[PDB]
């Protein structure tokens, strides 16, 4: 008979949202099977839903949306076998076993759940999109059927990948945070064009050699060494190998289609052979153990660099790098940034923790909008000690004024432009400190540094 | 991701201490270490970083303190020499993933301990 909303869908939040759908004034208003069967779709993410009691009475749904809410229970759709269309992802979904008999599905999300058991999607043979990552999946048996798939992602306790072998349409695959390190069944899947395999244990990627369609490629954070079988891979143009143990760079030399490439977190000492890869607009080279990056000099399209954490004295050859906009090199030993005067489009210039004591080049740059110059610390070459040592102030705020010691050891004092202490006797080193405030464009910043003297017996 | 910081004490203006950062359930090589601090009614601040075997400070501690891993034992530690008033503070260790990118030596630390309280009287 002819029942109140609010009575078919017993969730609050589900009972007024349909009753917008029907077209009503209250959610104590009825409805009759027949105003029931016009819904067709159901676009009810992030509405607070607990529970989908009323859905089985929609008979005619063939794409739904439930992201964003707190199921746990999907019974409802058992049998709603017109579906070809389920986002669900971020929920709180454990079985799926109401999914069995819904061959129709084409497309199916379901990230962000708490899902081990994928038993019930084994006859799904009509996917071609299924979104699986972040649950607690550790077995893909189920997969192996699914032949039509285009996009696949699943997470996060998988080892075994064998049951891919014949999803060879797949051209989208994330397997990122897994627990794989034998991909050799990836050799078969020849359309991929898109692989993400961010955290996993992968340390051998021979399989990959003949996947000459892929574009993109992440191995983020896996065991990476040897990367020689990347060489093939000419058609790559995105390329993310961050946080591996990779120290020869030879194999990326002819991939000169790559306009974005992290190689942040490896064991990285030369650079040569990125030297004509000449369409990079993005690359990461942060935490390794470069010193010389002469090579970046050709790279004319970049206008995002990371250097920090890294054994960099001379930075000079970025100054042909007219179109960067980013340039993160903390941690480093650079001491001269007149090689940056005119990068006048950076607009994010981080440079703590150097060697820096004279910001006059930096001047120029006012399209900055964000600044970092703390930190920085130098030790001059030594001099003899006598009682009454004396040594220069060469501290220069972005004006050219000196800036004056904050602190000085040993109870030194400061008469612009010269450092004087009183030394009783020997003493191995004196020290002096500084601290300002200082604005480059509107990017605001302390530079601040330690400066130590040797003394020599 | 679990981290436990230990080794804090009360100890005289001009001593020295040493904290350790001991990390169970993931392997370090694949994080940033941090060491921070925060004391009464202050802000919580980096004092120092290792990443592999490059480490950075906070000016205030250049000198004195020293940061390092033992990657057989799993635990990051900081020496602390030459002990200040200023000094005085819970000390907390967490990580961030090397394989982003951050814009600073201190942005980005997560997985906090429960800290160590290190006071200097
Ligand atoms: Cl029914
Ligand atoms: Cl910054």
């Amino acid at each position: 008979q002819d029942t109140p909303i609010n009575q078919i869908f017993t969730d609050t939040a589900l009972a007024e949202k349909m009753k917008t759908v029907l077209g009503k004034t209250n959610v104590t208003d009825t409805v009759s099977q027949t105003d029931l069967d016009q819904v067709t779709t159901l676009q009810a993410d992030r509405l607070g839903i607990k529970s989908i009691d009323g859905v089985e009475y929609l008979n005619n749904l063939t794409q739904i949306n439930f992201s964003n809410n707190q199921l746990t229970d999907i019974t409802p759709l058992k049998n709603l076998t017109k579906l070809v269309d389920i986002l669900m992802n971020n929920n709180q979904i454990a079985d799926i076993t109401p999914l069995a008999n819904l061959t129709n599905l084409t497309g199916l999300t379901l990230f962000n759940n708490q899902i081990t058991d994928i038993d019930p999607l084994k006859n799904l043979t009509n996917l071609n999109r299924l979104e699986l990552s972040s649950n607690t999946i550790s077995d893909i048996s189920a997969l192996s059927g699914l032949t039509s798939l285009q996009q696949l992602s699943f997470g996060n306790q998988v080892t075994d990948l064998k049951p891919l072998a014949n999803l060879t349409t797949l051209e989208r695959l994330d397997i990122s945070s897994n627990k794989v390190s034998d991909i050799s069944v990836l050799a078969k899947l020849t359309n991929l064009e898109s692989l993400i395999a961010t955290n996993n244990q992968i340390s051998d990627i021979t399989p990959l050699g003949i996947l000459t369609n892929l574009d993109e490629l992440s191995l983020n954070g896996n065991q990476l060494k040897d990367i020689g079988t990347l060489a093939s891979l000419t058609n790559l143009t995105d390329l993310d190998l961050a946080n591996n143990q990779i120290s020869n760079l030879a194999p990326l030399s002819g991939l000169t289609k790559l306009t974005e490439l992290k190689l942040g977190a490896n064991q990285i000492s030369n650079i040569s052979p990125l030297a004509g890869l000449t369409a990079l607009t993005n690359l990461e080279l942060n935490e390794n153990q470069l010193e010389d990056i002469s090579p970046i000099s050709n790279l004319k399209n970049l206008t995002y660099l990371t250097l920090y954490f890294n054994n960099i004295s001379d930075i000079s050859p970025v100054s042909s790098l007219t179109k960067l906009q980013r340039l993160f090199f903390y941690n480093n030993k650079v001491s001269d940034v007149s090689s940056l005067a005119n990068l006048t489009n950076i607009n994010w210039l981080s440079a703590g923790h150097n060697q820096i004591s004279d910001l006059t080049p930096l001047a120029n740059l006012t399209r900055i909008t964000q600044l970092g110059l703390n930190d920085q610390a130098w030790t001059n070459a030594p001099v003899n000690y006598k009682a009454n040592v004396s040594i220069p102030n060469t501290v220069k705020n972005v004006t050219g004024a000196l800036i004056a010691p904050a602190t000085i050891s040993d109870g030194g004092s400061y008469t612009e432009p010269d450092i004087t202490w009183n030394l009783p006797s020997y003493t191995n080193e004196v020290s002096y400190t500084f601290s300002q405030p200082v604005t480059i464009g509107k990017g605001t910043t302390t530079f601040s540094g330690t400066v130590t003297q040797p003394l020599k017996a | 991701v679990q981290l436990v910081e230990s080794g804090g004490g009360l100890v005289q203006p001009g001593g020295s201490l040493r904290l350790s950062c001991a990390a169970s359930g993931f392997t370090l090589d694949r994080y940033a270490i941090g060491w921070f601090r925060q004391a009464p009614g202050k802000e919580r601040e980096g004092v120092s970083v290792i990443s592999d075997t490059i480490t950075a400070y906070r000016n205030s501690v250049k000198g004195r303190f020293t940061i390092s891993r033992d990657n057989a034992k799993n635990t990051v530690y900081l020496q602390m020499n030459r002990l200040k008033p200023e000094d005085t503070a819970i000390y907390y260790c967490a990580v961030r993933d090397r394989g982003r990118v951050y814009s600073s030596t201190w942005s980005g630390f997560g997985s906090w301990g429960q800290g160590t309280q290190v006071t200097i009287s």
